[PDB]
This record gives structure tokens, sequence and C-alpha cells, in this order.
């Protein structure tokens, strides 16, 4: 157990010292990491996640990437925590439509950061064989009751007004721009799908 | 009110609307999840209605904010917000008007189109083969929502004059689900028309003409009833518009149509059909299988033991009183502020405050934790609560409790892929098995102060 | 749209709906696609058919 | 046995009641299915095996993309040893039009092989070849290791031409290589030294050609051509760290009396 350093399939597996609490009688959480390869541009210099801590943010994972970066001597800046669907609400596109889970792509700023890292990464696996207590602990940010009631809370009035305003003020005019014979055409191909 | 598009209805759909919210509506108790009261709002049949759903139900909110214009302009004795609804899966733009009186009574205002199911629909039509059941989800519950519920209040309020006793005896039933957990994955109407049976086919019996005999009516025909083999179909009339032969076999050609593709009843436990469902899974779907055997067990449990030991006051008292046995976890919970005053419920709340963010200050804090428990774990964890706190938390009502469940699917070590939703720790390089400890490190840290005991397998 | 009006929650909603003749612009919407209209009014209506007294029921209008 | 077999194409429980209580267990595990479906073809129940198939479509989880391509290979192999070819052209179609279609034909052409179909194996090597041959290099290379196999190495000779007229001018490096190795595995090495040389006249700067010809003659192991290329490297362009790993293949293949006169080589060129 304590030699898994590397997956069969190339996920490395990440530790984590969980926090204790009052109604609780040393536990780790293994988070497990990959490079992504992709030709896509805004997903470059990512970290392909599976199972992500509880309420994993940027935050978060700065502070992590902080201590790694603390303790292996190295540079590497987080730049953005993409595909972050903890809880299934962005998943399914209805807009799309109208007209993987438990991952996540951790983006970084360059090549360097995902290289060093990844080493980071590498010294990290070993650390379960090495020294159980050289292990890095996830602090869960914790929700106390303001959390839970701010979805009670009503929406704020002006900020959707604005939302409204900026909203419809580009799509009213570059879809006014692309008026009728276009959208003809493509319910065409619609009524083209509709026959066969 | 004088609008750009003329309001076709305004038509209540809620429960206290069919006679069977759990509290008894109170003035200014919002404390209660039964407090605002949804209402289906229809415009004129207009092309103003765009075709993609964003801008969609964003038209409904500026409508929703020239009602709120009018209504703060004119009519400031009546106090109003906005809030979201996300209960829709993947429609996060659906903005419901919450409208406070000077009675002490509030609303949540929703609006239906025509444009609705074109675009559902036209979804449906738009998806390929992989996405298409969590979209019949979508639109079950949509249909659930704003379709079928009008003549379901309807229904259920016309015929509720000829059953003057089925209001206590369904409260005090959704009450028995609240003290056994069991309300929080079972929708309300599906009890209903469960509770409705020994009413609109009392036979052999008689019409309960008491709240004893209607609830032991309903507890015994529950313990009796296999949904496997059985089927459940309504007659929703009044005693001497009932269904005929080829309907009634045709609803019956639907339970073994559904019995051919799931014939052991995991995908779909309660069949439960009448006129107004047809289809009888609008309001069962999504429920898990221990959650029926469950309720099927504590009821033979319930009525086994009323065969058995008779009917007295602790008979009684066991037939409300949580076992908690057979979870793998279970959560100790107590909210700091406790509701049961608040809720409106004897053992007084008077106004609203000056801030409608202060009505956060008097709102379930444990509904909004075990919601969204079940949103992160739903492919791993089966988690059961009390969802209304004010009645069955203790005396001041503050205390709640998660039973938990691991599934059947994550018992055993399994080849790790990157789509598992799994809490997992690694048996070797190639197979992963259950982490509960972490998973359990997750629940007392995102519960940090209310979580005071937890218990094991 | 006469019949998809009517059949669902009776006279203390139906003449709910008479009063602003919402039912009458419904016709309009229809209408126009064929050639548009003037005054439209449904002028009359009448019982024929009553089945019981009801006054449970009857009730419900009634503080 | 029918399992592995299949789980092989792809890159106790004793009853009815067996496997349904496992089918709880795993809705997603094909494992659990096919077991559950070759309970069926033992017991030559293959029209009840055909339904299981239909409900393992709507069942198993709709991010399973190769979970679900499993049981598509699992189709196929049902009605070509139990059905016909009007019972095999409509699970075939089906399959094409709803995962990769391209992948669909590998799998299907692997079937052929292992069933022993041969004259129904060609005919559809040679319309994958018409459809996805302008953009695929391994549906030529899977007609590649068919023609050797069965001694046609003179049809197997004319798959280049119509190879390098279908693919693009950047896949034309990777068909001829693809091509020479099955001929030093399973053709004439003769062959395959036909193939290469077109690359050695064509790119001498791309290095790595000049590796795989020589990786392919220590399994050749005949002691004379061994000596030929490996002199024939060094007169060409090779940078420093590079020409060690030269070296490196050089020195350890005549370990397995020429010992000394390759340790003399390899310490002149250094100073020189």
């Amino acid at each position: 157990i304590e030699d898994i350093s590397a997956m069969k399939n190339g996920f490395i597996v990440v530790p984590f010292k969980l926090p204790d609490h009052k109604a609780l009688p040393a536990s780790l959480h293994f988070m497990f990491a990959k490079r992504h390869q992709s030709s896509n541009s805004n997903e470059s210099d990512c970290l392909f996640l599976v199972n992500l801590p509880l309420l994993s943010n940027i935050e978060h994972m700065k502070k992590f990437v902080g201590q790694l970066c603390g303790k292996y001597d190295t540079v590497s800046h987080v730049e953005e925590l993409l595909y972050n669907d903890e809880f299934g609400l962005h998943e399914v596109d209805l807009s799309a439509l109208t007209s993987p889970r438990n991952t996540a792509l951790l983006k970084f700023v360059d090549a360097a950061s995902i290289n060093n890292c990844w080493n980071a990464l590498k010294k990290y696996s070993n650390l379960h064989a090495k020294h159980p207590n050289e292990l890095f602990e996830w602090t869960y940010t914790t929700p106390s009751f303001t959390t839970f009631v701010n979805f009670y809370k009503p929406l704020d009035i002006d900020y959707l007004k604005e939302d409204i305003h900026t909203h419809m003020a580009i799509f009213e005019q570059r879809e006014a721009q692309a008026q009728e014979d276009v959208q003809s055409s493509i319910v065409d191909e619609d009524g083209f799908t509709l026959v066969v | 009110m004088k609008l750009p598009l003329s309001v076709k209805s305004i038509l209540p759909v809620g429960s206290a609307f069919r006679y069977t919210s759990l509290c008894q509506p109170v003035p200014f108790a919002y404390s209660d999840p039964d407090f605002f009261q949804d209402v289906i709002l229809e415009f004129e049949t207009s092309p103003k209605w765009p075709d993609e759903i964003t801008s969609l139900e964003k038209a409904k909110t500026a409508f929703l904010l020239k009602i709120q214009e009018e209504l703060s302009a004119n009519s400031s004795t009546y106090r109003s917000f906005f809030s979201r609804d996300e209960s829709i899966p993947y429609n996060l733009e659906i903005v419901t008007l919450n409208i406070l009186t000077p009675e002490g009574y509030g609303f949540k205002f929703r609006v239906l189109t025509e444009r609705d199911e074109i675009l559902y629909l036209r979804a449906i039509a738009n998806a390929r083969n992989e996405l298409k059941p969590e979209l019949e989800a979508t639109f079950l519950k949509f249909t659930a929502k704003y379709l079928a519920s009008v003549r379901h209040t309807r229904t259920l309020e016309n015929i509720s004059h000829s059953y003057q006793f089925y209001s206590p005896v369904v409260r005090l039933f959704k009450r028995w689900l609240d003290t056994h957990l069991l309300l929080g994955h079972i929708t309300d109407e599906l009890a209903e028309l469960i509770a409705i049976k020994p009413f609109v086919d009392p036979a052999p019996y008689f019409i309960p003409g008491s709240l004893e005999n209607g609830f032991l009516k309903v507890l015994k025909f529950i313990s009796q009833w296999n949904w496997k083999d059985d089927p459940l179909i309504l007659d929703l009339v009044k005693p001497e518009e009932r269904l005929t032969l080829a309907q009634y076999k045709g609803i019956q050609m639907n339970f073994t149509n559904l019995r051919n593709s799931d014939p052991n009843g995991t995908h779909l436990q309660f069949f439960v059909a009448s006129k107004n469902d047809p289809s009888g899974i609008l309001y069962s779907s999504g429920i898990p299988l221990p959650i029926a055997t469950r309720l099927t067990a504590l009821a033979k449990v319930a009525v086994n033991l009323l065969q058995t030991h008779g009917l007295n006051q602790q008979t009684i008292n066991l037939l409300f009183t949580p076992g908690l046995k057979d979870y793998d976890f279970v959560v100790d919970l107590r909210t700091p502020i406790g509701l049961k005053s608040s809720c409106g419920i004897l053992s007084a709340p008077s106004n609203f405050p000056e801030n409608l963010n202060d009505l956060s200050e008097k709102m379930d804090p444990t509904y909004q934790l075990v919601k969204y428990l079940n949103l992160k774990y739903k492919n791993s964890l089966i988690l059961s609560s009390r969802k209304y706190i004010g009645v069955n938390g203790g005396e001041k009502g503050d205390k709640n409790v998660i039973t938990g469940l691991i599934k059947p699917l994550f018992k055993g070590a399994h080849k790790f892929r990157v789509n598992l939703d799994c809490n997992v720790k690694p048996v070797d390089d190639e197979n992963v098995i259950l982490n509960k400890e972490a998973i359990f490190h997750e629940i007392a840290a995102f519960g940090n102060d209310m979580v005071i005991n937890f218990e094991t397998d | 749209i006469l019949t998809k009006e009517v059949q669902g929650s009776t006279l203390a909603q139906l003449t709910s709906k008479l009063i602003p003749e919402v039912i009458n612009k419904e016709i309009e919407n229809a209408t126009k696609d064929i050639f548009p209209l003037q005054n439209i009014h449904v002028r009359k209506v009448k019982l024929l058919k009553q089945p019981k007294f009801d006054v449970g029921a009857l009730m419900a209008l009634h503080g | 046995d029918w399992t592995a077999s299949i789980l092989d194409q792809a890159q106790a429980p004793e009853s009815v009641a067996d496997f349904e209580r496992l089918l709880i267990g795993n809705p997603n595990s094909s494992v659990v299915w096919m077991n559950y479906m070759a309970f069926q073809l033992q017991l030559s129940e293959i029209e009840k095996a055909r339904e299981l198939a239909e409900r393992a479509l709507k069942t198993i989880n709709f991010r399973e993309e190769a979970e679900k391509l499993n049981i598509w290979i699992a189709m196929l192999n049902l009605e070509n040893t139990f059905g016909t070819e009007e019972t095999l052209e409509e699970v075939f179609s089906r399959a094409c039009q709803y995962m990769d279609s391209y992948t669909i034909h590998t799998k299907l052409l692997g079937i052929y092989e292992i069933s022993e179909k041969f004259d129904k194996a060609a005919e559809l090597f040679k319309a994958t070849a018409k459809k996805f041959g302008g953009e695929k290099v391994s549906i030529w290379v899977s007609w590649g290791d068919f023609l050797i196999s069965h001694n046609e190495e003179q049809e197997a000779r004319t798959i280049l031409g119509n190879a390098l007229k279908a693919l693009p001018k950047r896949n034309h490096i990777e068909v001829v290589r693809k091509f020479a190795q099955l001929e030093f595995a399973k053709g004439d090495p003769e062959r395959g030294r036909s193939l290469f040389e077109g690359l050695v006249a064509d790119a001498p700067k791309r290095i790595d050609l000049w590796n795989v010809y020589v990786d392919q003659e220590v399994k050749a192991k005949d002691k004379k051509k061994v000596e030929d290329l490996f002199e024939r490297i060094i007169t060409k362009k090779i940078t420093r760290k590079q020409a060690k790993f030269f070296f490196n293949k050089w020195l350890q293949f005549e370990e397995s009396k020429t010992i000394e006169y390759v340790k003399a080589k390899a310490t002149e060129y250094v100073a020189s």
C-alpha cells in the first residue's frame, strides 16, 4: 500500500493528511494526477486530476503547489483550475441542445511549471513509502451557517439587470447583424434532418 | 396589472392549495420549507418568447422585474425579492418571485410558456444517444414541476371535498416519512397518491371516517403491496370520469413494458399511475432501491409489530421512533438556532425583519447540507435525513441526523477509471477500493460545528 | 381554443378568465395569421346540466 | 474463455440469480455482462443472449466509452459464429452509426481472422481502404499484416503504390517503415531492404530512419549485413551524443575476434 507511487496507466498518487474533528475517533486522501495532452490552446500545461478533495478551489491548489515549491525548492505558478464540476452542475450543456466526472484540468502558466511540478509529483509520490509524516495536510475550507444560508439569500437586483442588458446588448446586435437568411438556412438544414 | 404581455393564468399548485402541507399555514412563520407556495404564471401566446432557454428564462426574469417594479411601485404592503431555482438540472437561470404579504404568507412565482416543451423536446431530439436519459430526467422533473401539478392540485383539491379525513392522514403520513428519514428521497405528490388509494378505492373496507383507520389502512396497504409484481392504478374521481377498460389495459401495458426492460425494478420501483399520470413515473423516478425496500420493510416491522404487541401508546410511540439500524454511518447534527417557534408550532413569529438577508438567519442549514451532500455523493453514497427539523428535531426542533449507506456498487475493489466518481485508496497499482474515512473527514469538515457525534459501521 | 380553456378548474377560475377577456385575446393571437378581426366577444353562456347541490364545495367561495 | 477473447480484441456465478445480483452490484462492468452472456451461449441460448446485449446498451453508464465499446465487440462475436450475414449486416451497421466507425472496422477485421473467414475479410479490407485509406495509416497496416501471413507478398508489394497515392506527404515516411517492419518479422528481409533504401535516398538527415533500419537487422542476425550497414552510418552527419548510442548498439552486438577492431574505431573519432 505504501509502495504504490504511480498507477499502471500513469496516474501519480497524491496523498493528503486529513484534519481531525470532534465527532471523529491518521487518514489520507488520494488525488491522482496526469499530464494532459491536447491540441487545444487553453488546455495546455494542465494536470488532469481524478478524485479531487472537497471544495477544492484555485486558492487551495495555489497553497498546495506553494507547499510543493517550498519543499523541493522549485519554481511553479498555477494559472487556472479548469472543469471543476464537483456537484454535477456544468456537465450537460442545455443551451447548445435547445439551439469526466470528479476530474479537472490544472492549467499552469508555462511548461516549466508542469515539468518542475511534475517532477515534484515524482518525488512526492514516493513519500508514502519513504516518510509518512512528511506528507502535506489538506486543510478543507469549512462552511459555517452563513455559507449554507447564502443560497437562501435573495438575488441582487442591480447586477441581475446588468446581466440582462449586457447579455442582450451583445447577442441581439451580433444576431441582428446575422439575421434571417442564415437562420433560415440553418433551420432549413434542421428540416433536412427532419425529413430523413 | 397593465403589462406588454397579458397574463393568461395565475394557477396555484401549492401543497397548501391541495391541503397537504405537513405544517398548517401559520402567518409569518417563514422558517418552514412549505412557506413559499409555488404558483404557475402564464402570459398571452405571443412570439416574443426567444428560441434559446437562457434568454427565455431571462425574459421571464425581466418580466418579473416589471412585476416587481409595479408591485414595489404601488403595493408596498407586499414585499418581494428574487431567488434561483436549481432543482431542475442544468437550468440555472430559473428565477422565482418571492412575495411576502402582511397576512404573513409567502409565494414563489414561476413562469410557464409554450416555447418550453418545444425547446426541451428539441433538446432531446438534438441530443446524441449518450446524453438522453439525463435529459429525460430534466424533462421529467420539468413536467412534474410545471405541467401536471395544475391537474394534480386541481384534482386533489376537487375530490378533497369528498374525503374530509384525507388531509390529516396524508400530513401525519408525511410526518411518518419525516421521522423515518424517507422524506428527502420521495416526492410529496407521490406520497399523496400512495396515500389516496384506501380513499379512492376503499373496497373491501369502507371509506375511512377517522385518522386512525386511514393511516392504518395506508400502512397495511404498503406492508401488503408488492411493487415488483403488481402495479398501482388509481381512479381519481368522486364517489357515486373513471378509467375505461382499454386505458386501464394500456397502463398495464406500460407496466409490463417497464418490467420487460427493468425486471428487478432497480431503475424504477414504484409504479403509481392514474388518469393524471398515465406514465406512472413522473414523481417516482430517481429514487434508490433501498428506499423502496426499506419503506416496505419498515411497513412490515410496523404492521407485524401491531399484530404482535397490539395497539397501545407504546406501540404508536414505536411507530414514530427511528431504529437507525442497518446503516453504514450515522451523523448527529444540531443547528445552534431552534426553529420550532418560528415554524409556527406550539409546544410567536409576528413580522418579517427589515433586512431580507436576515430571513436566512431563520433557515435550515441541514437541508442545504444534505442537499449538496446528495449532489456530490450521488454516485457513491445514499444519504437520508430529516427535512423538517422544526417538527422532529427535539423539543426545540434543532437537531438532525444523516444516515449514510454505501451503495453495493462500491463495496470492493474495482478497475480505476477516470469517471469513477469515488473517494478511493489503492490496493495495488491497478485496483482501488473505497476509502471510508476520507469521506468521513469530508463530511465532518463539511459540517465542522454541527456534527456532534459520528457512528461508524 | 374553446376546448383547451374549459374542462379545467371551473367557474371560480373560469368566470375569472371571462372577466378580463383573456380568451378573446387568445382568439386574436391565432386568428391573426388568416384575417385579423374586431371586437370579438363570447356574448352569452348558459347552464343546463348541473349534477348536484354540493354545499360543502360551494362554501369554498365564502368568508 | 469467451470473455477474454473479447478483451483480447478490445486493445462463482452458476445460475440466473447469481449474475442478476451482480448486475445490481456492477451495472457498468462488462466482465459481469459477458459472463452472463457466455452463461447463455454455453447453454445454447443464443436468442436470449441477443436481448441481453440490447439491455446492456441501455443499462451501462454513458460516460463509459471504452466499456460500451467492448459490448459492440461482443455483439459482432455473437451473430458471426451463431447468426447469418443478414443478422451481421444489421448490428455492424448500427455499430458504425453509434460509436467511432473506424474502430468498428478494426475490430470486425480481427474477428474474421480469428474465425478464419478470410474470403469475407479481404473483401472488407478492400472496402475500408477505399473510404478510410486516404486518412488512416493503420488500415493499410492491418491489410499489410493480412497479405504477408497468407503468402501474397507480390500483392503485399502493390500495397505501397496504393498507399502512397492515398496517404498525404507527411504520412509517406510512416507507411514505408511500417510495411518493411513486417518484412523482417514475417516476410522477406530483402524486400524490406528495398523499402528503407527509398527512405535513405529521400531523407538522409532524418536520423531515426537509420536506427529502425538497424533495429530490424539485429533481429535478422546476418553477420555480413550488419557490419556493412553500421559502417555506412558514420560517413553521414551524426551529432556528439547521438553517435555514442550508435557505438552502444555496435559494441554489444559483436559481444553476443572482431571486438578489438570496433574498439579501435570508437576512440579515433573523438580526436578527429
